[PDB]
Formats: C-alpha cells, structure tokens, sequence
C-alpha cells in the first residue's frame, strides 16, 4: 500500500511547570500571640527550626525549575519587519505590540480561561506567599525569543550562533529528515500553507469553547487551595480540651492547672503542621519531575527536530512552538501524516541479464503492466534504470524476483 | 510584607519593591545579570561605590538577524570544546539502633516500650 | 546532627537524662515521667526516617538519569539535541568522583559565518534541477553547490543534482547552466 497524499495536522500539550511559593510561622501560627505558650513550646527542642528550614528548601526550587526550563537563550532574538514566510503566517503567535504586557493572542486565551481575603486569613496566623521571582513579562519575552529562533535560523541558533535561511528551504531540509525528497514540497507550496493556516485557526476556536484539557494545568492549584484551606480549619477543633481559645484557658483556669490543656493543643497543632509539611514535599516531588520532562521536550522538540516516535506529538514530527501560561507551558506541535493509500503488487529485486538488480532506494511497485521504482512514503513512478539500482549475484537465491528490463541509458546516448 | 510607613531602624536610601520595603541598598538605573535574588525581578549585587547594588534583571544582550527571502549564511570554520557535567549517584549509608537510642542501656525502659507495639522494627 | 542534637530536649519531664529520673523517682510514679520522653524521642525517629525515605527517590532518579547518559553518550553517538553536551555531539568521556560522577563532552561548533545568495532550483533546459545533497550558493556572479554545514564550492553536474518536471511551478527558481561531464568525453 502507497500512500498519494498528506495532510498537516496541529496538537497540544500542556505541562506545569511550578506551583505557589509559601511560608509558615510556628509562634505566631501554633501559639498565637501568648508568653506562656512559648514558654511551653520551648521544652520541644528544635521542631519548628526544622520545619521552617525544610519548607524555604521546597520554595527555593521553584525559582529553579522555571530557570532551567525557560531560560535556554543566551540572546534575545528579534522577529524582522518583513512578513514574506512563503505563505505561512505566524500573526497569532507572535507578539503582538499593542498591549502594555506585550503577549500574543493565544497566550491572552490562556491566561483568560485560568480563574485565580485569603491572603488576610492567612495574615491570621502568620501564613504568607513569596511572589516568583521571574515576572510574567520575562517569561513572555523569552517565549517570544525561543519562537524568533526558529521561525528565521531554523535549529542552527540553538547549537552555536544564529543564521538566517529562508523559510522554503527550511522546511525542505525538514521534509528531507522524514523521508521524503526535497521536490515534493515546491510542488505543493500553497496547498501547505492553506493547511497549515487553517490548522492554526481551529486552535484558537477550540480554546474559545470551553476547552477541558487545561483542567490539569487548574487541578494543582486547586488542591494546593484545598490542603491550605484544611490547615486554617484544623485551628477550630478543641483536641480533647475544654476550648480551643487560647486566652480562654488562661482566663478561666489556674496555670498549674492550665498548663496540660494547654500542651494538649500544643501536640494536637503541631501535629497538624508536620502532615501538612509532609503533604507539600510529597508533591513537590511530582512538580519537579513535571518540570524535568517538560524541560527535555523543549530542548529537544523546539531545538531541533526528534525522530523518535510519539514523543513532540502523534505521527511524523516537523516542528514545535511554545507558549507561556499560567503556572505552565503549552506546546504546539506540527505534523504531517499520509491520507489516501492505494494498493500495489510488489516484488523484492529484477533480474534481467542473469544477474538480480534490488533498487538503491525506495521500492518496486507495478500497476499490472509495468514496473516503476518509488519512494516508499509518497507515490512517484519513475522507469527502472542503471542509476537506480544495484547489482548482487545471480537470480538463483532471492525467492521472489521476476523478469524486467533495465534501461541503461548510456547505450542510446553512445548510439 | 510591610509598605513604604512602619519602621524601627532606618537611615536612608530606603527603596520600595513588589516584594516589600528595602533599606540600605542603593537603586540604580543600569541593568546586569542577577548575582543574588531578591524577588519579583529585583536582584541585588556589590558591585562598584563600595555600597549595595539592587537593579532589574537583564535578560541579555538583544540583536535582530539580517532575515531575507534569497539569503543564506554558510560557516567557514570550525572548533572543538570539552565541557564538563557532575552527577550524584548516592549518599551516606546509616543505621540506628531501637533500644540504645530510644531507652540507652536501661532495663524497665525496653519492657515500658513494649508496650507500645512494633514501631521500631 | 540535628537527629542526635535532639537528645537533650526536656520534652516536659524532669530532667533530659534517664538515669537522673531512674535514680530520684519509685518506678510507680516514675512510669508516667519516662512515657513522655519515649514519646518524644519515638516521633523525632520517625520525623528523621521519614526525611531520608524522601531524600532517597530523588537520589535514585538521578542515578537513574547519570546510567541513561552513560549508556547513550559513551558507548556511542547521539543525535539528541543537548543530551551531551551543547552543540554537536562527537564523543565523551567518563571520571569518577567522590559519591558522584564526572563526563566530559567534546562538542563541535561551527565558528565563522559569510553572507551569500541562494535559490532553490535551477531551470537549464525547462528541466528544475535539486541538489542531491547541499544546497545552491552563489557570490554575485557564478552559482555552486556546497554541503550545509561548510564552506566548499562545487561546479554544478549532472552527477550531482537530479531532475523533476519542468520549472514556472517552483516559486523563486534562477536559470543558469549545467556542464554534463559525459559530452566532452564522448568527443
Ligand atoms: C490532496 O488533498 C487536498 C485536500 O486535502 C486536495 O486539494 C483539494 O482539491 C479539491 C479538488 O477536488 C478542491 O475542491 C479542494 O478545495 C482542495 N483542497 C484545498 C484545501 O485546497 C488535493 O487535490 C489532493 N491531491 C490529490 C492528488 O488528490
Ligand atoms: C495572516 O493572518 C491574519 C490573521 O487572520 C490576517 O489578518 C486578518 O485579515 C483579515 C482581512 O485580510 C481581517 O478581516 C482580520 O481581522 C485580520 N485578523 C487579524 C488578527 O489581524 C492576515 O491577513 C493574514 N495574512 C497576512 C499576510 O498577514
Ligand atoms: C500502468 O502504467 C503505464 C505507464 O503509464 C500505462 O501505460 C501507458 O498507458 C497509456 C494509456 O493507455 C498510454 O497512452 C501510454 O503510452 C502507456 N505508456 C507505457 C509506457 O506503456 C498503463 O496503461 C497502466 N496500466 C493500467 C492498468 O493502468
Ligand atoms: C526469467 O525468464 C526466464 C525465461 O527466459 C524464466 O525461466 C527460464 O525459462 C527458460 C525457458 O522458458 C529455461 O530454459 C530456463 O532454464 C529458465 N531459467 C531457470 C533459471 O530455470 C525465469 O523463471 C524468469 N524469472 C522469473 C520469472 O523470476
Ligand atoms: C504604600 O504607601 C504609600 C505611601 O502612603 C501609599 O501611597 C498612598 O496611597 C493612598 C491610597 O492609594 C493615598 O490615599 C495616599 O495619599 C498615598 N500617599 C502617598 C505619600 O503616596 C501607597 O498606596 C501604599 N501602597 C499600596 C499598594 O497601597
Ligand atoms: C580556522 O580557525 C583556526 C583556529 O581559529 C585557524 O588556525 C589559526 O590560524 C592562525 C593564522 O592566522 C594561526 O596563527 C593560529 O595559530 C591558528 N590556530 C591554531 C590553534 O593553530 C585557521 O587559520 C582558520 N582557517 C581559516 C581558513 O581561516
Ligand atoms: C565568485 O567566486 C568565483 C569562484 O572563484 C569567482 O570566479 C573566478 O574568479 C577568478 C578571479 O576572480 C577567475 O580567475 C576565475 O576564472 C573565476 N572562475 C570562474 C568559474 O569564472 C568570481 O570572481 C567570484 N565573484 C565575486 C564577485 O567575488
Ligand atoms: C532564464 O533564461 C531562459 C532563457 O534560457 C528564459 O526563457 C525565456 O525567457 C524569455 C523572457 O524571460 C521568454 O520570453 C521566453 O519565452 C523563455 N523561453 C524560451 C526562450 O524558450 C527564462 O525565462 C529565464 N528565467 C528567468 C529570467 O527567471
Ligand atoms: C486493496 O485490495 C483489497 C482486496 O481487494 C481491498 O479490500 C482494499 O480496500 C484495497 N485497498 C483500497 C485502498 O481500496
Ligand atoms: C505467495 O503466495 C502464493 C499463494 O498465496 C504462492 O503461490 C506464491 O508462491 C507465494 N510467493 C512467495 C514469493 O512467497
Ligand atoms: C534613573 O532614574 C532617575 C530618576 O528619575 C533618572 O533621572 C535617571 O535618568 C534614570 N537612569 C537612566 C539611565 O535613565
Ligand atoms: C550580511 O548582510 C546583512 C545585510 O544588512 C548584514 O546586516 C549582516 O551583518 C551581514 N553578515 C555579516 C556576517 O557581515
Ligand atoms: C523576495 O523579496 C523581494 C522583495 O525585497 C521580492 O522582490 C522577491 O520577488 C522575493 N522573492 C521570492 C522568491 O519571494
């Protein structure tokens, strides 16, 4: 079976890359603001120094993952006014230079379908939220500088320095990695990019109707909420206590006598922190490993192009684009996959003067009255000749060949 | 997480961020690369007077490649470089002991913690 | 350090030493004294197991990554783009190290650069002509083909190009000539 026609085609995927930077606050989190409790706090040794030093050390690798992901440019690359790509057209993609937080249409999608006092109920109990360091305008101008690369130096920016190539040739050179021979791609120029343009404009239609794929990049920052909702709410539980207002006990009870209810919320609290820190490094682990994947696709399917299978995308890779999103990346992934197969009746080799001919390339296919020799990813009939193939011993061993003539084309011209 | 208002030891060259209030280091106008982080694209560094540098991160130098429809840039020449990677591969073996941790060499220790069931094995 | 550091805490007994409590006390109210240190020391022991439980998965995805990157860029050559080292890729070189590991990449990078003028076919007799392997370059006057990733003109033959259908269907092909090396033998 051959196939005689191809279609380009456009995916998604989404990727989170890091989550919420928070803090605690023992004496003003477990003890509230009270001179006794710390006093009492004081007899367990060194919990909460360890506790705090373990949650800086899960926040300090989330300024790490974006760095390690984002930050693969050693330059920042800027697009040329002139817009003659061969027939592409980049326009929703690239950045848009109208709006003060300079970002393309796309990403304004992404950012519009994500939804974000609890910072003050936090402020309650000393529980507070470090911003990222890396600005969303920065990410955007390192997406914007990654595309750049790409879209005016082919793969070459990524592994030295930058040079520039008109766009037609690159993607033939692309073509030629897959397969199929450069002539194919001048031959059908503008049925290329007809396709590719509607592929890109059915994206943006199907993020503008309610897409339910970006609840991953939603579900962990919901979950983060909810764990961190359940820790304020532990607050409200008596512990097998006579209250759980701190002052209350005090105000009601000798201290000799206070100071059991008192420990015993002192355990209870802290116990709670401690599966709360547990829950944090828990996930953390899955962040990161998140990150590092997302990292390797960036490398390597932007970069550059990946003939392994099924890793930028389903079918035979060709390119990718990233864009930022909240908390995340999303990557777009360009392919070409055959459509309309035909049937053939084939055969392994020829032999035509004692000796058997294989084909130096492609494969021998007939349509019931001829041979021709045609690369395997794409119907192209050519005639059989001493240009094509190569000869290896005589037609005893091979279990299928079949006579043919060969043309040899120097005869004729010597005649 | 304070605005800049409430202070308690404060001389001048006080500067306000996204991350909070910040005194005693100067602000410039001329970006470099980050050295020491401080947050929400504010990165502080000594670099030269003898005081404490704090700007905005660069990015990096920025150029615009000659893109055409009929050019193309070949190299000419070559090089060769070694670069270096390091990876862990473990860490230190350890190993605790119940009854000489928890109870030390005393007997009515270890039948006390019997009681509880096995949470050292 | 900080596990045996947290021998000395009181933990709301008398005294952070047992021996102190099992020399002073009759063991019917010495019991109840001795629970609270045994609890404590008990959720301190988990606290630090439960540390290097997590410690040891990342260790070991790490060890895991270091034995795919020994496997691949050692014994042989990969063409994965910045999995060995950046640039291309040619070869690598293993060192040990105290708990750890040391490669060395030898990557090859492209230095210098030159403006030039392409086409990307070539209309001799109505015939387009390819490269077969290159790409057209051309310094203002005389056309050659080089190969993509340096510097090394060529004179344009039938031995090196191959030919499909007829050109005014190719976007910005240039008409030029092609030598033929067999014509001037056949004289
Ligand atoms: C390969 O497929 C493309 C479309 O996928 C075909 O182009 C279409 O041709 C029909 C003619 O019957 C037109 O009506 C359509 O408008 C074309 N599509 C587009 C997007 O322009 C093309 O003809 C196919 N090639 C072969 C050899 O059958
Ligand atoms: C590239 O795509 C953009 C996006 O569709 C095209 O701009 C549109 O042009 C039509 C009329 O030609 C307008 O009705 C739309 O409002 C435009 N959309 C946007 C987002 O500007 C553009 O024409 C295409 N071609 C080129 C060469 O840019
Ligand atoms: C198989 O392909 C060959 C090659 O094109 C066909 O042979 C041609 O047929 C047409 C129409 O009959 C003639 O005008 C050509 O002169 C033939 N060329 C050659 C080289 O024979 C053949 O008809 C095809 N067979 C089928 C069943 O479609
Ligand atoms: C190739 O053609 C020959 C016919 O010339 C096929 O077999 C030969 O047939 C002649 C008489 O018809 C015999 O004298 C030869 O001894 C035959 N050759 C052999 C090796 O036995 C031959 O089978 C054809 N090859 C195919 C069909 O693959
Ligand atoms: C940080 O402090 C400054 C200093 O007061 C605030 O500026 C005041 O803002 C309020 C409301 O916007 C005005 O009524 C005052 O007149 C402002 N005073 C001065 C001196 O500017 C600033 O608003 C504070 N930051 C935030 C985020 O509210
Ligand atoms: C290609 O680059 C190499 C290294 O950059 C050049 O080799 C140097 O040539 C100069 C001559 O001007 C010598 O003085 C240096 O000692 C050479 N370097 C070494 C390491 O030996 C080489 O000349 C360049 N080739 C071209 C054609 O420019
Ligand atoms: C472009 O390169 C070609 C290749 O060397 C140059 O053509 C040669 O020029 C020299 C003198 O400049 C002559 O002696 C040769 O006979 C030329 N070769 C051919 C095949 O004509 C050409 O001069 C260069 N053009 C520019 C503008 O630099
Ligand atoms: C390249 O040169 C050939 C001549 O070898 C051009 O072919 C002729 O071009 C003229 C004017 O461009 C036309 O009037 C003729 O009809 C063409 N065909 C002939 C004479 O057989 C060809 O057009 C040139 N291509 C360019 C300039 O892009
Ligand atoms: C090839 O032939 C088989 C059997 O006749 C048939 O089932 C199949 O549909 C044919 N292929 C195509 C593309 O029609
Ligand atoms: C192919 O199969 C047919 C029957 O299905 C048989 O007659 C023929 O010899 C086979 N040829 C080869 C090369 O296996
Ligand atoms: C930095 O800010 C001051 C205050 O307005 C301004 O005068 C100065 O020109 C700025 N620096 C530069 C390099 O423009
Ligand atoms: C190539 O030509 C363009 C045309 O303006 C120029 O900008 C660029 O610097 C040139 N390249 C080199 C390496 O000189
Ligand atoms: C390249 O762009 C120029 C405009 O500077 C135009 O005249 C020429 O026709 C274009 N060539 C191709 C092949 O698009």
């Amino acid at each position: 079976a051959i196939p005689t026609n191809f279609t380009i085609s456009v995916t998604t995927e989404i990727l989170p890359v890091s989550m919420t930077k928070t803090s605690v606050d023992c004496t003003m989190y477990i003890c509230g603001d009270s001179t006794e409790c710390s006093n009492l706090l004081l007899q367990y040794g060194s919990f909460c120094t360890q506790l705090n030093r373990a949650l800086t050390g899960i926040a300090v690798e989330q300024d790490k993952n974006t760095q390690e992901v984002f930050a693969q440019v050693k330059q920042i690359y800027k697009t040329p006014p002139i817009k003659d790509f061969g027939g592409f057209n980049f326009s929703q993609i690239l950045p848009d230079p109208s709006k003060p937080s300079k970002r393309s249409f796309i990403e304004d999608l992404l950012f519009n379908k994500v939804t974000l006092d609890l910072i003050c109920a936090q402020k309650f109990n000393g529980l507070t939220v470090l911003p990222p360091l890396l600005t969303d305008e920065m990410i955007a101008q390192y997406t914007s500088a990654l595309l750049a690369g790409t879209i005016t130096s082919g793969w070459t920016f990524g592994a030295g320095a930058a040079l520039q190539i008109p766009f037609a040739m690159q993607m033939a050179y692309r073509f030629n990695g897959i397969g199929v021979t450069q002539n194919v791609l001048y031959e059908n120029q503008k049925l290329i990019a007809n396709q590719f343009n509607s592929a890109i404009g059915k994206i943006q239609d199907s993020l503008s109707s309610t897409a339910s794929a970006l609840g991953k990049l939603q579900d962990v920052v919901n979950q983060n909420a909810q764990a961190l909702n359940t820790l304020v709410k532990q607050l409200s539980s008596n512990f097998g206590a006579i209250s759980s207002v701190l002052n209350d006990i005090l105000s009601r009870l000798d201290p000799p006598e206070a100071e059991v209810q008192i420990d015993r919320l002192i355990t209870g609290r802290l116990q709670s922190l401690q599966t709360y820190v547990t829950q944090q490094l828990i996930r953390a682990a899955e962040i990161r490993a998140s990150a590092n994947l997302a990292a390797t696709k960036m490398s390597e399917c932007v970069l550059g192009q990946s003939k392994r299978v099924d890793f930028c995308g389903k079918g035979y890779h060709l390119m990718s684009f990233p864009q930022s999103a909240p908390h995340g990346v999303v990557f777009l992934h360009v392919t070409y996959v055959p459509a309309q197969e035909k049937n053939f009746t084939t055969a392994p080799a020829i032999c035509h003067d004692g000796k058997a001919h294989f084909p130096r390339e492609g494969v021998f296919v007939s349509n019931g009255t001829h041979w021709f020799v045609t690369q395997r990813n794409f119907y192209e009939p050519q005639i059989i000749t001493t240009d094509n193939t190569f000869v290896s011993g005589n037609c005893d061993v091979v279990i299928g060949i079949v006579n043919n003539t060969v043309y040899d084309p120097l005869q004729p011209e010597l005649d | 997480d304070v605005n800049c208002w409430r202070v308690y030891s404060t001389g001048s060259n006080v500067f306000q961020t996204r991350a909070g209030c910040l005194i005693g280091a100067e602000h410039v106008n001329n970006s470099y690369e980050c050295d020491i982080p401080i947050g929400a694209g504010i990165c502080a560094s000594y670099q030269t007077s003898q005081s404490i540098i704090a700007y905005t991160m660069s990015l990096g130098a920025e150029n615009s490649v000659a893109y055409s429809n009929n050019s193309i840039a070949i190299p000419t020449n070559f090089t060769i470089s070694v670069t270096t990677e390091i990876l862990p591969v473990s860490m230190t073996k350890t190993s605790v002991d119940c009854t000489m941790y928890i109870c030390g060499d005393s007997t009515e220790c270890s039948n006390l913690l019997l009681q509880y069931g096995s949470f050292c094995t």
